[PDB]
């Protein structure tokens, strides 16, 4: 069976404005992921960039990673309506998700 | 039917984190009206609200880390609450909010202490609705000047007090 | 590159409209709720489990487009 | 009453991952009966198959990369599937599998290279059932006997050959 | 020092089960699935759609008891 | 608004035996999550401790995390399911029941 070693160091903090009680984030995680076989002496080294927002309450919403030995990656974003003060009335902008995923090898 | 909740479904006015938490019971909401009290065990308690603050949550023999209380003042949008989170008193009114005596600008949202990451109140408005976290106490809430939602996390369980009761064990 | 790209919109069902402008269950409480002193003088929908479970299933993006 | 899963629910038999994935178009399961290939788009193609092995899934001018094709032998369990992983040949019967030509204790695990983390194939078999993986091609495989699952990831969109079709 | 504990058993419903033994959708295509040909012959249940859906919402555990 | 330092290292792996297309894993984070205040800096320090078994399939699940602050917080959360069999399209896998535990303790 295969080992890992992933060291990682995640940077980031809130975005100003908006709902501060569920108040926007950004986050930089760097790191690499090692995988080694059962003696070790065949390893796989991937260097791991990912990059995500979450607006105030996740209204906007963005994953990106970036993966290196060749090369692979991927942009997620998912978007949702502008509230409005009563979330249990219907009507919160156009009540519409807009998602969109980007997969790029080489 | 609120765990008939389906979390594969993107949902446009509520997060996975809060729906997951709370079809969990990680959370234990309860809703104060002026008429009555909603308790997270499921009980509808009447209690009249009047111009005394009376005690919905708090932690036994420790209201000052941890304790919310509901008042009256009549007209349109009538409810006052109190939320005390580690010694930070927190007044809402309809005409807006008050930290430790002092009005603040609420609508940009607020934070005390304002450098503290582990805030003890963070508030915020937008029309009536009023938002309220602390991130020592883990209790939030929110008011709309009719009503008032307070969440106490299940790890007061065996310690909640009020006319909210028990956390459901 | 070789470059691939899913686009997806979320929408709620005209079923789920349908079902929220009707008298069933949780809509038809929350509809005598609205009308509840309690709750009536508010501009928010009354704070009921039935309202509120209501709400989650009206809410719910249950249709899905690719493009 | 209820039609869609739910991953609120725990679930017996299937993880959040697989349905997860599955349900939200990243694999693209294509099921090859004696009889009938059932596409990710959606399609039943009839296929009865000889004993020629016919191309199901495979890499649009790259089938060394990956391919799987499906074999019609005879008797009670009569499907048998070859599944190439960059280079390396897994072949599966009612009697067990083979990696290149070379027969292996499939009832226990088997992974080829079997030291090396990125591994072209790993093959497991209970009772009748097989499972496959390939960490080089993301293509996930099941066998009965009588049928054979081939799921390919959508990353392959564009560049799907085989009966298996569209990935759309 | 304070300690919170639940214990939780997930259990397949009468209902779910009920459902599965009858002919409705998808549990009758499945039944149809079972007969036909390239299926009829195996220990295994077809890898149909009919059957898959089946098989997943039958083994939703759907009923939840904390202790 | 408040900024975030999270230093981690994950080690472990998967363990022998069983379906190893879906092998078993037990792993290990240790790490540290720092809070830092925007005016300035008041400073909040936390240790990480995660331990997560799962093994083949995910048929038994364990998920432990202890947080030191600066007090100690730690949850043990477990998952068990039953012993598959050949055919995920046939009920019957086992008692066909979940069996789960939550344990939090607050230092
Ligand atoms: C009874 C239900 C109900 C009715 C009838 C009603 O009218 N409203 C009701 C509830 C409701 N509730 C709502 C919202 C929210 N509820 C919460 C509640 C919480 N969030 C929490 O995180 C907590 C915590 O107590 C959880 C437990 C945490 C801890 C014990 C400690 C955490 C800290 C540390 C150091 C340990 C960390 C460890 C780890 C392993 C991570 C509660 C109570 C929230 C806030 O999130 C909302 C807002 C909306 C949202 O978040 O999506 C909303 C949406 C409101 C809106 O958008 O306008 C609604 C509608
Ligand atoms: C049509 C569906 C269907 C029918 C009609 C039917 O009868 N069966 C069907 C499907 C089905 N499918 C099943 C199971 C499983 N399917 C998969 C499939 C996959 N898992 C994957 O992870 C993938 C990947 O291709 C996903 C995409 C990945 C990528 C693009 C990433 C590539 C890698 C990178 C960049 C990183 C590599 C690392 C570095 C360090 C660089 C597929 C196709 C699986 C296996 O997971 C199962 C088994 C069950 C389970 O997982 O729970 C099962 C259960 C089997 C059983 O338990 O008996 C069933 C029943
Ligand atoms: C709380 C707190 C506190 C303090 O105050 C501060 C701090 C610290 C900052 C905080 C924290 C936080 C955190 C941790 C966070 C997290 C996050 C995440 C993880 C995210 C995700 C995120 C994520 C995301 C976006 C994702 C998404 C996704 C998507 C879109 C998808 C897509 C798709 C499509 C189209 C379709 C196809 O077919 C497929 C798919 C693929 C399916
Ligand atoms: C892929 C791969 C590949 C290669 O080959 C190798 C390697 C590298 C090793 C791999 C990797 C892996 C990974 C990463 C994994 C992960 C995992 C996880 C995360 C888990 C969790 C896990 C988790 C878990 C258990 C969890 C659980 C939970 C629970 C129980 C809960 C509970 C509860 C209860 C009772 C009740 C109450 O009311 C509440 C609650 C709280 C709700
Ligand atoms: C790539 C995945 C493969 C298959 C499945 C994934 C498809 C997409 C589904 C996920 C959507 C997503 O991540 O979007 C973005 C998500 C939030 O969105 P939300 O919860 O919908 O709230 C939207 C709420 N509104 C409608 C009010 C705007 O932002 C975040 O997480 C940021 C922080 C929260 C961490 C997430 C934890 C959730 C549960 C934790 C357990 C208690
Ligand atoms: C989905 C994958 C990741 C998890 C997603 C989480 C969703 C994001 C939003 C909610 C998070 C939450 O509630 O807990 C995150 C916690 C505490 O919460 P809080 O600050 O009181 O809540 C404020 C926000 N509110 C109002 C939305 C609830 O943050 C902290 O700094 C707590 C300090 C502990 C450090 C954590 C270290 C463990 C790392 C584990 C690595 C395996
Ligand atoms: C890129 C990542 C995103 C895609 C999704 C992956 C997430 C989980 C994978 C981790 C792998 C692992 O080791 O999981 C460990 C297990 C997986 O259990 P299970 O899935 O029920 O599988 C069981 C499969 N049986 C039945 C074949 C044996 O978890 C658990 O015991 C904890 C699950 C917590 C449930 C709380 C509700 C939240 C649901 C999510 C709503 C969207
Ligand atoms: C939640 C929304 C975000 C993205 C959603 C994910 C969707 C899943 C798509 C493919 C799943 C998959 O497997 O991802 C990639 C691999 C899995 O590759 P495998 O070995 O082929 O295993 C296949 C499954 N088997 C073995 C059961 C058959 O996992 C990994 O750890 C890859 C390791 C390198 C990257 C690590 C950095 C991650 C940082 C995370 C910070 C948040």
């Amino acid at each position: 069976g295969s080992q890992v070693e992933f060291s990682m160091k995640m940077t980031g903090g809130e975005i100003p404005g908006g709902n501060i009680v569920l108040q926007g984030v950004k986050l930089r995680i760097v790191g690499e992921w090692v995988l080694k076989g059962s003696s070790g002496e065949s390893v796989r080294r991937t260097d791991v960039k990912v990059d995500i927002t979450s607006t105030a309450g996740n209204q906007d919403n963005s994953f990106a990673i970036q993966l290196a030995n060749t090369k692979w990656c991927a942009l997620l974003t998912k978007k949702y309506p502008e509230r409005k003060p009563d979330v249990l009335a219907f009507g919160w902008g156009n009540e519409q998700v807009d998602s969109k995923a980007s997969v790029t090898i080489g | 039917s609120v765990d008939d909740y389906n979390p594969a479904f993107d949902n446009t006015h509520y997060s996975r984190f809060h729906l997951l938490i709370e079809t969990n019971g990680i959370t234990k909401p309860c809703i104060v009206s002026t008429e009555n009290v909603y308790t997270p065990d499921n009980a509808t308690v009447p209690h009249k609200q009047g111009s005394d603050y009376v005690l919905v949550a708090g932690l036994a023999g420790d209201p000052n880390r941890f304790s919310a209380y509901t008042r009256s003042q009549g007209g349109s949008k009538p409810l006052v609450v109190k939320l005390v989170n580690d010694g930070v008193t927190l007044e809402l009114t309809r005409d807006g909010a008050s930290i430790n005596g002092k009005a603040v600008s609420v609508e940009k949202g607020v934070q005390y202490p304002q450098d503290d990451p582990n805030y003890a109140i963070r508030v915020w408005k937008s029309g009536d609705l009023v938002m309220a976290y602390s991130r020592r106490t883990a209790v939030y809430a929110y008011y709309t000047g009719t009503a008032v939602d307070v969440e106490q996390p299940v790890t007061y369980r065996g310690r909640a007090t009020g006319l909210c009761g028990n956390l459901n064990g | 590159s070789v470059t691939i790209t899913i686009n997806q919109k979320g929408e709620i069902t005209e079923e789920q409209k349908q079902r929220a402008q009707g008298d069933d269950w949780p809509y038809g409480q929350c509809k005598e709720d609205q009308k509840k002193s309690e709750w009536k003088d508010s501009d928010f929908l009354p704070n009921t489990q039935a309202c509120y479970i209501g709400s989650i299933l009206l809410t719910t993006a249950r249709k899905t487009t690719y493009s």
